[PDB]
């Protein structure tokens, strides 16, 4: 078997391949079975053999570079990407996470497994600047894959490398969790506006695992407790309810199972 | 992993023109109005709910509960263990009902007065009915943009799209607790449709009927539905220099998606 | 307050449908929710579910889940059952009642229905022979000389028997009906005194509604 | 959701004796429950309405009570009237009825005999022979009836049914018919009708006499 491989160039970039391209990528980290107050949830991390457990994204800038990224399908996040004879792979946190990561470049030549995480924390730290620094959009995403590409080449500063990462992370992964984020990146590809994101991004990136664990034990829709938000100025609202978010989350990571 | 068990949340219930779902002047005898009132910014517990388990909605002990189960009785504060059992039975739906198990009627403000008592009727998804459980009292304020990154305006009665100004008069919105989009300049005005039918130039009325053409929600799919006739925003024919907003069946093309920029 | 009533007799093919219905008058149709219980022999009652008119909500027993279908039309002021794939188990006798006031200390049962016979056979109708029984002489005396009528030989279930359209209650034994072989039969005993045997006229009226026929009978002393 | 097992299932009971009927639900309906009688050949009728409140029209010796979930129902003076079937019935949840509970009453007396009616001209015109016999107003209702065709024990072919207790006197009837053909009642001459009873010293007997 293989695993599923969702396509996507910056070169002919318009805001329908984007939107395009974030929704064939949903369509294969969540089965769509499993739905909480009409959000779609991940599956289980549990009892997931190693060929339901991952999906492939390929990327092409120009130039004829491409790299193709790896996601937990569990939670959607980017856990490794290759640039032909290497492949590289974040610190798992656990076993089964170390032997699973082991079966998504068995074609390369050999691969190699980093010290750090992917968390924007260690990647920041990396990167020597933090994510409302880092540009995003069709630009930075050209110079993302050129650095990683070039990584197996070892011509790649390694800043650039993680300042790379939080590019990739942020417009595949935060944006494929959130629409709020898919338009936020979709709205920067219309204009050709290289721009680093909002504070109302930034908070929700952070909360994605909150938000995921109050929608789910919730008994109605009603948090148990409040989650602070920021806007487009960074502002204090906080949020009690689902139904204002609905049109806000689009992917969450599994919980605890449904009541029965 | 496990099973999802749910709490219990102390809170407010905003609905019809951001008006708390509140106990009148705060005796809790058996068969005392459940009234809307302004939401109150202390922790008087006739306005303060607890979501029980059982799905009872409870302040100070007492429940909320309907007087009988036919359009037109209203809901009272009675002694839970004492009433009858399915009488305080409710459900708090996605798209905002408030709805009794027995009959689909529907928890529901009439009137969108102050003092005005609460009822149960038919359940016609409508702004007099949409309620929302939260501690936050003011609305939701943000930008709705559509269809080619361009924002939703009103201007003084007509809806429609231009290119994003960020503070032109005026495109900041108001989602209100009762499933309304107010234009914040007069917040006593909603995104109306006259119908129940379908092309239906979107308009903006006041909200004094509270209509179920006044109601919508904020879908998955990036839509804004109606929650009555099964119809979302269109914008006609794709074509923003019409300033056509319209009701149309799903079909999913940018001319039907909008998101919410705040 | 006033009223409701129901449909007459119903025989139907097994595995058909049957639409029973409750019309109701005396009190604002719209606001007030009609009940059904059905009634099968030892079985009691059951309730079977309710309907509200004017809004069309309904409340199902789960074992009429799939049996049963209410309807309410608006205009006529009235209400409708409907049973689907009738098996023998769905003969019974079906009511329909209100609640007393909008609820929910009001809202238990009071302004039932005169209910109504459902009979699911193969067999179609048959009119009822009437047969007279004098005495005969068989001589005999005294105190009070008794009679009645045999109404044997119909199909289906409901006949009502009176002396004379009513006017002699007291002294009437009508007994239950007893399946024929295949079809349906009984007696109704009427005891009078003896001075009223030829002075009064003993007619007994055997009314069939679902053949629709209809049977008056003098019974005139045999030799 | 909320089942209501009634007891007992049915019971007998002396004239103007006390009687007393329980229902139990599942959970609890919170004093929400009515009791009914069913009076043989009348449609339902509601005695109690709330957990104890009577309703108008019935006689001040029926009672009734609970909480939670038991729940009492007691006929204190006991007449020939009250012989029906009763049911309690919840209106908390949704309306559940018990079982019922079939009411007998007590007295003691003979069967007074037909006088047996020979079959009608009208009938014999048609092939048919049918010969009533009616047993009337006795209990107990345990009796037992059998037909002589000429000295002989006849046993098939013979018909009958009881009444439901009646509402004035509680004594039980009975209506036997034996049907024959037109040849089989005409080779005969007497149709006899024996009637045994407990309160009988010797069997009852009616014939007739083609
Ligand atoms: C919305 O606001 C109200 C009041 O501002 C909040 O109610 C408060 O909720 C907290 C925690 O749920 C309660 O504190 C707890 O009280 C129990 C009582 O024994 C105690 O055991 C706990 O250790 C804790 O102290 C507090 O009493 C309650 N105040 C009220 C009801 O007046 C409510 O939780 C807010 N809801 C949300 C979703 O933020
Ligand atoms: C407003 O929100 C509620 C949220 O549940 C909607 O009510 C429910 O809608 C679902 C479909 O979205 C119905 O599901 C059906 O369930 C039955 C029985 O389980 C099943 O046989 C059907 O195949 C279907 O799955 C459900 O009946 C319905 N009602 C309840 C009480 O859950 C409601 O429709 C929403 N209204 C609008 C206008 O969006
Ligand atoms: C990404 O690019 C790939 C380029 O070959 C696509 O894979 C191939 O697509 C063909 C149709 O375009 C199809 O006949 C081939 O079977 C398929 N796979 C291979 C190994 O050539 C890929 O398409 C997806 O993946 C495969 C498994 C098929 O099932 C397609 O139906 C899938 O959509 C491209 N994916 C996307 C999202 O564009
Ligand atoms: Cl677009
Ligand atoms: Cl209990
Ligand atoms: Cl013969």
């Amino acid at each position: 078997k293989q695993y599923p491989i969702i396509n996507f160039t910056t070169a002919g970039a318009t805001v329908q391949s984007y939107t395009n391209f974030i929704r064939a990528v949903r369509g294969r980290l969540t089965t769509g079975a499993d739905v909480r107050h009409e959000i779609p949830v991940l599956p289980n991390r549990v009892g997931l053999p190693i060929n339901q457990r991952f999906i492939l994204v390929e990327l092409s800038n120009h130039a004829e570079l491409s790299v193709t990224l790896a996601l937990d399908v569990t939670n959607a996040y980017v856990v490794g990407y290759r640039a032909g004879n290497s492949a590289y792979f974040f610190h798992p946190d656990n076993q089964e996470d170390a032997e699973a990561i082991t079966h998504l470049f068995t074609d390369v030549q050999n691969r190699y497994t980093f010290a750090f995480g992917g968390n924007y924390d260690r990647l920041e730290q990396l990167a020597g600047n933090l994510r409302e620094n880092i540009e995003l959009g069709n630009g930075p995403l050209e110079e993302a894959i050129s650095a990683l590409y070039y990584y197996s080449t070892g011509g790649t500063q390694l800043p650039t490398l993680a300042r790379s990462f939080i590019i990739c992370i942020q417009m595949i992964s935060e944006a494929a969790r959130f629409q709020y984020i898919e338009g936020e990146m979709r709205t920067r590809i219309r204009y050709n506006r290289r721009s680093a994101p909002d504070p109302s991004v930034i908070t929700l990136e952070n909360s994605w695992g909150r938000l995921s664990t109050a929608i789910q034990e919730s008994n109605q829709g009603a948090f148990a407790s409040p989650i602070q938000l920021q806007r487009r100025n960074g502002s204090k609202f906080s949020v009690y309810d689902v139904s204002i978010l609905i049109p806000i989350i689009a992917l969450m990571v599994y919980r605890c199972a449904p009541p029965p | 992993a496990d099973v999802c068990m749910d709490p219990e949340p102390i809170v407010r219930i905003v609905g019809r023109n951001g008006l708390c779902v509140d106990v009148r002047d705060g005796r809790f005898h058996n068969g005392n109005a459940i009234q809307l009132w302004p939401c109150k910014s202390n922790t008087d517990a006739n306005q303060l709910w607890t979501l029980k388990r059982d799905n009872t909605i409870r302040s100070n002990g007492k429940c909320l509960t309907t007087y009988g189960y036919s359009p037109g009785v209203y809901v009272m504060i009675y002694d839970c263990n004492t009433a009858a059992t399915d009488a305080t039975r409710w459900q708090i739906w996605d798209n905002g009902t408030i709805i009794n198990p027995r009959s689909s009627l529907v928890l529901a403000a009439t009137s969108g007065n102050s003092g005005t008592t609460l009822t149960v009727q038919t359940n016609i998804y409508a702004v007099s009915q949409g309620w929302l459980p939260t501690n936050n009292t003011q609305p939701f304020v943000t930008t709705i943009v559509g269809l080619y990154g361009l924002c939703l305006q009103a201007n003084s009665g007509q809806v429609w799209i231009e290119d994003c100004s960020s503070e032109k008069a005026e495109q900041q919105w108001a989602l209100y607790a009762d499933g309304s989009i107010r234009p914040q300049q007069n917040r006593d005005n909603c995104l109306t449709s006259d119908s129940n039918i379908r092309e239906t130039v979107v308009k903006i009325l006041s909200c004094g009927p509270a209509s179920s053409g006044q109601r919508w929600m904020f879908k998955n799919d990036g839509t804004i539905l109606n929650l009555y006739s099964g119809l979302v925003l269109d914008v006609r024919a794709s074509d923003p220099s019409l300033k056509q907003i319209i009701l149309y069946p799903l079909h999913g093309d940018p001319n039907q998606i909008w998101l919410p920029l705040f | 307050e006033v009223q409701l009533q129901q449909s007459g007799a119903e025989l139907m093919n097994p595995g058909a449908s049957v639409k029973i219905s409750c019309k109701t008058s005396g009190y604002t149709f719209s606001r007030y929710w009609i009940e059904w219980i059905i009634q099968r022999p030892g079985h009691g009652l059951e309730w079977i579910g309710e309907i509200l008119p004017g809004n069309g909500n309904t409340n199902y027993n789960e074992k009429f889940r799939g049996k049963a279908t209410f309807t309410a039309d608006s205009s006529s002021n009235t209400v409708y059952m409907q049973l689907s794939s009738l098996t023998s188990e769905d003969s019974a006798v079906y009511y329909c009642a209100r609640p007393r006031d909008y609820g929910f200390d009001q809202a238990w049962f009071a302004y039932w229905g005169q209910g109504t016979l459902v009979t699911v056979s193969a067999a179609k109708t048959t009119p009822p022979s009437v047969y007279p029984l004098a005495p005969g002489s068989a001589a005999q005396t005294n105190s009070m000389v008794t009679l009645g009528c045999l109404v044997k030989g119909y199909f289906p279930e409901p006949v009502t028997v009176t002396w004379n359209s009513g006017s002699l209650s007291s002294g009437v034994h009508t007994f239950p009906a007893v399946l024929q072989s295949d079809l349906y039969t009984l007696s109704s005993s009427v005891t009078v005194p003896s001075s009223p045997r030829p002075s009064e006229t003993v007619t007994c009226n055997v009314a069939h509604p679902a053949s629709s026929t209809k049977v008056d009978k003098k019974i005139v002393p045999r030799d | 959701d909320i089942v209501m097992t009634q007891s007992p299932s049915s019971l007998s009971a002396s004239l103007g004796g006390k009687v007393t009927i329980t229902c139990k639900a599942s959970q609890d309906i919170k004093k929400y429950i009515a009791w009914f009688q069913h009076r043989p050949g009348k449609g339902p009728r509601l005695l109690i309405h709330y957990t104890s409140t009577l309703q108008p029209g019935i006689p001040s010796r029926f009672s009734g009570n609970g909480s939670g979930r038991d729940y009492s129902f007691s006929i204190s003076n006991l007449e020939p009237e009250d012989i029906a079937t009763y049911y309690c019935l919840q209106y908390d949840n949704l309306y559940t009825f018990g079982g019922g509970t079939k009411l007998e009453i007590k007295r003691a007396d003979a069967a007074p005999t037909v006088s047996i009616f020979p079959p009608s001209s009208e009938q014999l015109t048609s092939g048919g022979a049918s010969v009533v016999c009616f047993l009337n107003n006795f209990y107990p209702k345990d009796i037992n009836v059998k037909w002589k065709i000429d000295g002989s024990e006849r046993q098939n072919g013979v018909l009958n049914s009881w009444t439901d207790q009646d509402s004035k006197d509680s004594t039980y009837s009975m209506s036997s018919t034996l049907t024959l053909t037109k040849d089989e009642y005409e080779r005969h001459n007497s149709y006899t009708c024996e009637a045994t009873h407990k309160t009988s010293t010797s069997p009852i007997v009616k014939s007739f006499n083609r």
